[PDB]
């Protein structure tokens, strides 16, 4: 199962700040990959460590911290799409 | 919930548990009939603080007390979801329940995998796993004093039922055991009302002489 | 009829009418308790004149005289089954009821092949047109002594029953009723046991005592 | 009726019986897909004169012809229903049967006056007789034109279903059958979608060529 | 296995994959309606290796092919029931699963003497954890390219059904799906027939004229 | 097809802050819900939808933006858990 | 069955009352007794002829008439009170 | 208990219909349904009602006014049928 | 859609405009008070192919034309949902509205941040723009024509109304007029229903005769 | 009505009147709050014998007594019902009322046939009289302690409200008018609930120390 997980929570006090550093490094130690900033994934042997990683995120979530958490297949996974912030030749058919 | 009838003079307030003691068999029968009969009969008329007259299903009267039914859907359903609650409250029993459950819900993914066929699940959870277990309440081997204890305790589980009346059910109760279910009713909060030809030694209760003149009794 | 449990000396018989006393709360909590609970404890048993055990699908054990149904699924079974003897033992009736079911059928069946809809039929039989007219005992009971005496009309109908059972259903009956119902049960031949915690003044009554001695009254 | 789709540049009216023949195979695939899940795309939209767009449930998709169920619970009582008006409105012959279930009535009544019991009855109607002869359609024997046919009749017996489409059904009948299926859907007024991947010869249909065109076409 | 009606000269073999086509309308519905009766009508037959008729039960016949439902009764029953069995296979994971449910049970069971009310349990048993986990077959289709797949595994999977026949299913499949289903049939070892009015350009086929007479095509 | 949308940028200068206030009013004007901070979804009607929907999100990225785009089926996306919140000396008061 | 009918209709005109002389002549003719002004009563042997005399009582029934038809035991029958239009002595109990 | 109850009186004098009017309004006060002219019914609760209903409508009775009462089941009441409309030359037309 | 009154022999099926001529003023008039009156008379019956009779509050009457009230809160809302719709298509329009309106909350926001006390806001939508420009249908200089025009133009828009009908309304439109109103009937989809006492000359219409014969006409 | 928050122990029953005092500011501030807002926040929670959260539209919250409207709609309206049923249970006066009802009709129905128009009417009735009169309770002239009496009283008429919660309502009244405000509440049997910072002497009261003990108080 890989478990796809947004993090976020505000960062304006400087304990704010201190705790989305711890629960970044605890996110890291678990295993889990940043892709970006607030993003982040795991792969999960099977619904036990899906079970128990989600009881173990609840207890380590930071004091209004918020996390998203989606299931999520290989083919999926794969089919992710990241776009990082006008073309002059469209073409509709073969690409050549 | 204030229940009146026209032998009586003003409308009698029932709180938690009530004891009524008809001395006469005339009216106490016909009393009993128009607790069966409720709907059709407008003699009997019950009403809560708001005087709103309640719909016979709204009422709840129990004469046969082994003979009642206590397994219902609705009760059975209420129970498992309290028992989930129950199990909810504690952080650390639930957390074990979900890695048991887990590991199971692995082997019988990798069974699933082994087959040639393409297998999909969800989730086994934990009212899923009580409705498999089969949890119910054991009237069987339970005395009438145990199976009237039970009938308070589902009582809060009904939802419809506005007031609970027994009828002749203190002839079998000895006075402690009488002492027991007045008690526990008052810790309950609901409101019980039974009916008795012959008044009971030691307990309040309200006295209708075959003069009908209804009094308050503390013995 | 008998009826014999550890209490008793020996087993008393229950002839016509029989009003038992138990003057012990916790005796006859637990006598009620061994009567619902007959089929699983051994301890109340009951022995008629071939001295055989009985099932407890041959004892009536009825608490609520108001609460108990009359009609019921077995109970019009039987007696949809009883009426379909009656008619079958005339084949004159019989014969009559199947022409006028036939040309019922026949009407019905011309307005089918009326219709553009195709339309398939089986036939219509003497237990469908019972069940369809609703055939009952009358459900019409203005105070509990009547429905005793109903109670007592379908119990004398039952013949798998060889036993009905009353627990603390003399408390509604004034004692005129009770002398009436007494009488009926008498002129039914029918066996009914009465459980009544306390005593009843004017007619006759076995009372136990708390001693556990069981003694004639009246 | 009109139903829409991203192929067609305006939305086609659906009016009586409609053949709509899809030349390419991947159109009418993909349209039938999405007639079969229809409540989860949005790409098909079928919208009546108030615009409104019906559910799913108001929708009637049809493919296997044989294989679908006619009789259904509401299908019978309504029939029931029918018949019990068809009999209503002739005089002479309700007066007969009213007769003759008087008949039986009088003799099922001695007959429980002999009984010992005492018994109440009420009465038997003529609901309760169609309902005693278990009058039914026959689709055992029935051929496909016939069945389709039978359709036609008790989609006006079905209140909830908007639209009846049919999914390739016109291969198995005759030019002649066709003809007959249209003329009477013009009487029965229900509205009828037909869905073929080639066209049928002599019956007036809407074309989709393969060039993504949509023609009326009198052949 | 083979097909034989009255129109055929000599029975014709079913083997793999095969497609009939029926270039006659009313021999077509009239098959059709000969594949729905079966059982009623001894007009068509189908003769196995075995030269032993077959009951409609071991024969599948399926028209829509999205309107036919992968999950059934029986289907998740024999599913239910292999695996059951291929876990009653391995002795020391069905004693694992029967420990961890001992303990599943041990700590409902405290929570229940826990309650205030009395509880009475049975058992929890390998069957109802499959049903309470909802073990089925994928539900997920995209097309019915698809669709036709899983009912291939299905009807591989099903051993009572000896042949599995579709009509007019050809008709939404391209070509080039039309020679995958064909390659998947045959390298499923599966008896799959197919009734379409008119011919297929490019596969091979039976093509049965309105003279009934048939010939092989490609 | 369920859409989860990550996004992320630095906020520090005014006009980033302007422009990831402009890119959330577009995302919640395309129909995505905000669960948390750069966490949202949307529910796409189809595959084309979807490629549009990236062409679009694609055009509508602020400068230093980053989007992060996960497919999810329906069923996994309801299946999305969303938890919002080991020391030896445990201290309730003043933190000293 | 005991079948209690009554009968109205407006008299105002002639073909009216003639009508309502019809009609009543015709309920006499059928057994039915007139306890007193629309008030009419008859025996029915069984359901039967009930049956049929309902028949026949719709197609007998004059123009704007109108007919009620009650059933009705003889213990009924006899509790009926006609009253047509103040005691000194009130006594509660045995009536001596 | 249901009650049918029958009323009629002659009408020919003013007084006579201003009485009629009078018994009628106070049946229709009392709850009392007419279901055609001179024909009502109401549903009494138990045999009191009835009685006490019966002393009153005695009380109410029009002088000259005639007032049939019968007792008829609510099944029975139920089964009241109302109904509202053999000749050799059957004229359509002018009557002649 | 169809119609059915004593006088005819079976029920006429109205589908798009349809003219019913009635020769006969009593029969007309007898007609036009049973639509009045459809829901108190049982004698006029009109049932959709569902064979379900129609409620009063579903038949839409007209008889005055000007003084009939075009505009009503349920019609004007889905009006503007309809503008917002149209308004919505346009991704370029969309685009320079939403642009144009952020510009006015630029300024009225800094106008607020400018006074001492504290304000809050939320949006100004498209919708809240239409309602604030006051869109409506004008029928104060319109014709009779237009008026009918815009009639038939919000019968679509009428969600409850399931069937037109016009009580002597063609009296007033030239043939022309009236072909332009059986032309735009068709394309609408709606059911009209026409009443006139005259037949009128040279469109398809329905003719009871004095005899009461009801015949299809050409002309 | 047991009523329950983070700060307690165990949830305290609320039964005819209670007091409620809070010796800390913060927590009662806060609990005030959380009565306010209670539909939004989910630490009060308070439930019925059945356990069932009330929710926020069944819970009546009072804080200015004055500035409360006692005149409402429905609670005119049942009041209204209550004075005809008060008239109903006495026959004479009923018979009275009918008598000079029936004089006025027959002077206005005179007046009506003696203009030229024909006027039809159907009856002057007790409850329209009354809405002529224009009854209603007044709360100008009335002391707090009058006012908060008729809230007492007009909460019984309330049927949606469940209980009724009073805050710093009892600084305003002397000992003897709280003695008399419970010893009403007792026989209105409603579910009253006072929130006080400061302990009234000589009442039974619930107590919550700055520890945060909930302890009951005689006094
Ligand atoms: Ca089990
Ligand atoms: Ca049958
Ligand atoms: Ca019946
Ligand atoms: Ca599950
Ligand atoms: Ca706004
Ligand atoms: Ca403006
Ligand atoms: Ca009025
Ligand atoms: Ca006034």
């Amino acid at each position: 199962m890989r478990m796809i997980l947004m993090f976020d929570m505000p960062t304006d006090t400087a304990e704010e700040r201190k705790a989305y550093r711890k629960f970044r490094k605890f996110l890291l130690s678990e295993g889990f990959i940043m892709h970006q900033f607030s993003v982040y994934s795991k792969l999960l042997l099977n619904h036990t460590a899906n079970t128990a990683m989600v009881g173990r995120l609840k207890a380590n979530n930071p004091k209004k911290g918020n996390i998203t958490i989606l299931t999520v297949t290989e083919k999926q996974f794969a089919r992710m799409i990241y776009l990082y912030g006008e073309e002059r030749l469209v073409f509709l058919g073969d690409n050549y | 919930m204030k229940i009146n009838f026209s032998l009586l003079d003003e409308p009698m307030e029932v709180n938690l548990g009530t004891v009524l003691v008809i001395e006469d068999v005339s009216v106490f029968a016909q009393l009993v009939k128009e607790f069966y009969q409720y709907d059709e009969q407008s003699n009997l008329t019950i009403f809560d603080s708001k005087i709103r007259s309640i719909r016979s299903s709204e009422l709840l009267l129990i004469t046969d007390i082994l003979g009642y039914d206590i397994n219902t859907s609705q009760v059975l359903k209420l129970l498992h979801t309290d028992i989930v609650s129950q199990l909810n409250d504690k952080p650390e029993v639930r957390s074990e329940i979900d890695s048991l459950v887990s590991l199971i819900t692995d082997i019988i993914m990798a069974e699933c995998i082994e087959n040639e066929l393409d297998i999909e699940y969800d989730e086994i959870t934990l009212l899923e796993l009580i409705k498999a277990l089969g949890v119910r309440i054991e009237t069987k081997s339970c005395t009438v004093f145990e199976k009237i204890f039970e009938i308070l305790q589902i009582f809060k589980y009904l939802v419809k039922k506005r007031i609970l009346v027994f009828v002749n059910s203190l002839s079998y109760f000895s006075k402690d055991e009488i002492y027991q279910i007045l008690e526990y009713t008052k810790l309950s909060q609901a409101d019980v009302l039974f009916l008795e030809p012959r008044q009971i030694e030691g307990i309040q209760q309200f006295i209708l002489d075959k003069d009908y003149i209804l009094m308050p009794y503390n013995n």
